[PDB]
RNA sequence: UAAGUGAUCUAGAAAG
């Protein structure tokens, strides 16, 4: 629960996708909840009023970052 | 619908169909006719903009 | 009458040079299409009434000193010659008794088969506007850039990227100043609620442009830290243990000052002297408003609707609100 | 062509009358 | 500052001026290598894709022909043949024989 | 042939 709300305290507190992205990457985050940070991303971009390019950013360099990433972003768009 | 609409707006729609084309594309474009089946998708896919139907 | 900038035909829209313009508030925008013939034409004209042996006329252009190098407009002896030509005959057009039409108050963009880029600005925006297929490779359109819409493919042919404008950044700075002055006799929640005001006044305004501006950037943090210091300051206190955000971005229902972080972000620091010449990816993300015990402050800009989202959902709205109405018209009924 | 079809087809020891102080109150009045 | 990337100073800024490299400095340090199958598919859309000739032989028969003249040379100029009527006969010769295997070339 | 080492300013007293 808290790990969520650290999440989107990550996303929130970056100006541009970029930022959010650099933050998340140094949180250091395990193989097991790359996942479910994908889904809570998702999930913030949802809260909003429109899609923004903020988010795509992030989740571009997310996937870029690592192999692990892009199976997240896979397995979470399955999901949905 | 949506995603197509996102992917035509900033692809292009022949380069967007030549993309697909490349790939598989089962759910989306069936080709053996299944009886009256692709109709279905054929349908869905006139309700927006598109070609090759 | 025509829409805004819409033609009842091609043909008429293609007849003349003087493609597009709006006189925003007297601050014209001509927007000229020429070709070669006419452009060679106007170089003729011009660099025959005033001749130059080198290329010389590119020292003393206004040019977009906001951005980069290779982004800005690049200072090509044919390009920049058709430029000034052109406001030359423009200067001449208008009499010189009803106002004074000065180069140096006139910036003029040029897009060719040498200047890839489009500048300009208005209503105190930058914005850069770069088609699709002169970029070299279209990457994963950023934050702060517009992806143009052609009406008839209705595909992403143009992106325009934004910054906001020296002159806006100067004025905000200024407001600040303001802010803080005239404030010894003022209380701090009224300092923060009139900081607050600012701070959404330059967001709500121009939203989405302030990505890319980094002056603007160091503006907002070092704005930021002076109001805080302006608390701090009348508590003489001035002190980092001892004013941690709880104070300062709690809002005024929990005793708190209700002050807007536009600070917390991270400030994209790419490389200064390469960054000059071209646009870098962001590389390098400087701490702006740091603390001690740094809970994640979240920013405004978040949760302010991005223009261009902004934009297209209007579209989108406007367009289901005309097609209910339509539905409402047909069977007869108060929408 | 299209150019025709216009309306206009073809030092001093004062500090209040210098061209910089004129210029400079020029700029910075609005 | 540091790799010309730093903040000028910390005075000034107000702030830390801490500079953290970017995580998605990975992702524009390997763009090409991430999405090489964008330019690899593109590549692959344009992937199939006399006089010169003529100079180049007649340069080698020709040559050829001068060495064996100068083979000639060689032979002579070795072997027992201090005059120039040697030189300039076995030339001839091969001139002779030469031009006529070539003569012979060109009529098939 | 496919990740994450690192740069971290301040700082309180008088009188007004």
């Amino acid at each position: 629960v808290e790990f969520k709300k650290k999440i989107y305290l990550v996303l929130k507190s970056s100006l541009s996708g970029d930022e959010a992205a650099h933050k998340l990457l140094k949180l250091k985050i395990a193989n097991n909840l790359k996942k479910s940070v994908v889904d809570i991303i998702i999930k913030s971009s949802l809260q909003e009023s429109t899609f923004s390019k903020f988010y795509s950013i992030l989740s571009e360099r997310m996937i870029t970052f690592h192999r692990s990433w892009q199976t997240a972003y896979n397995e979470t768009f399955e999901q949905n | 619908k949506f995603l197509f609409q996102e992917l035509v707006n900033e692809l292009g729609l022949d380069e967007l169909q030549l993309r697909l084309n490349s790939s598989k594309l089962d759910g989306m474009f069936p080709l053996e006719g299944d009886a009256e089946h692709i109709r279905y998708s054929i349908n869905f896919f006139t309700a927006i903009g598109l070609g090759l139907l | 009458p025509n829409e805004f900038m819409q033609f009842k035909s091609k043909e008429v829209e293609k007849a003349h040079p003087i493609r597009l313009y709006t006189r925003y508030l007297d601050r014209i925008y001509m927007l000229f299409h020429f070709e070669e013939d006419e452009g060679e034409e106007l170089t003729d004209e011009y660099l025959a009434e005033n001749p130059d042996p080198n290329f010389e006329n590119s020292i003393g252009y206004n040019n977009r000193k906001c951005w980069p190098k290779d982004s800005r407009m690049r200072l090509i002896r044919q390009d920049v010659n058709l430029g000034r030509a052109v406001f030359w005959e423009i200067q001449s057009r208008v009499p010189t008794s009803l106002t004074s039409i000065k180069w140096e108050n006139a910036f003029v963009s040029v897009y060719s088969k040498n200047n890839p880029n489009l500048l300009f600005s208005m209503c105190g925006f930058e914005v850069r506007i770069l088609p699709r297929q002169r970029m070299e490779e279209v990457v994963s359109n950023d934050e702060g850039v517009w992806d143009l819409v052609d009406e008839r493919t209705k595909q992403r042919t143009a992106k325009a990227y934004l910054k906001v404008s020296e002159e806006e950044i100067k004025k905000f700075d200024s407001r600040i100043r303001g802010i803080l002055m005239a404030s010894g006799s003022t209380t701090f929640t009224k300092v923060a609620a009139k900081w607050n005001t600012s701070l959404i006044s330059l967001f709500t305004y121009f939203r989405e442009a302030i990505v890319a501006t980094e002056p603007l950037l160091d503006i907002l943090v070092k704005g930021e830290t002076r109001i805080q210091n302006r608390v701090k300051l009348g508590l003489n206190s001035k002190m980092p243990t001892r004013f941690p955000p709880a104070v300062f971005y709690t809002p005024k229902e929990l005793g708190g000052l209700g002050m807007i972080s536009a600070s917390h972000i991270l400030i994209p620091a790419s490389d200064l002297s390469w960054s000059k010449q071209t646009d870098t990816g962001i590389t390098h993300f400087r701490a702006g408003m740091t603390h001690e015990d740094e809970k994640l402050i979240p920013t405004i800009f978040r949760y302010i609707t991005t223009w261009e989202n902004e934009f297209l959902d209007s579209q989108r709205v406007w367009a289901e609100y005309a097609t209910k109405r339509q539905e409402a018209i047909q069977q007869n009924r108060r929408l | 062509s299209w150019r025709k079809g216009t309306a206009f087809g073809r030092y001093i020891n004062d500090m209040t009358k210098s061209e910089y102080h004129q210029e400079f109150l020029h700029k910075h009045v609005r | 500052s540091y790799n010309g990337i730093g903040l000028k100073s910390a005075k000034g800024s107000s702030t830390s001026g801490h500079v953290q490299r970017s995580l998605a400095s990975n992702n524009r340090r390997r763009p090409q290598g991430s999405q090489q199958q964008r330019q690899q598919r593109q590549n692959a859309i344009k992937k199939a894709s006399l006089a010169v000739q003529k100079q180049i032989e007649t340069h080698m028969e020709k040559r050829e022909i001068e060495v064996q003249v100068s083979e000639l040379r060689d032979r002579l100029e070795e072997e027992e043949t201090l005059s120039e009527e040697q030189i300039d006969k076995k030339c001839e010769a091969l001139r002779a024989k030469l031009t006529n295997e070539w003569q012979e070339q060109q009529r098939m």
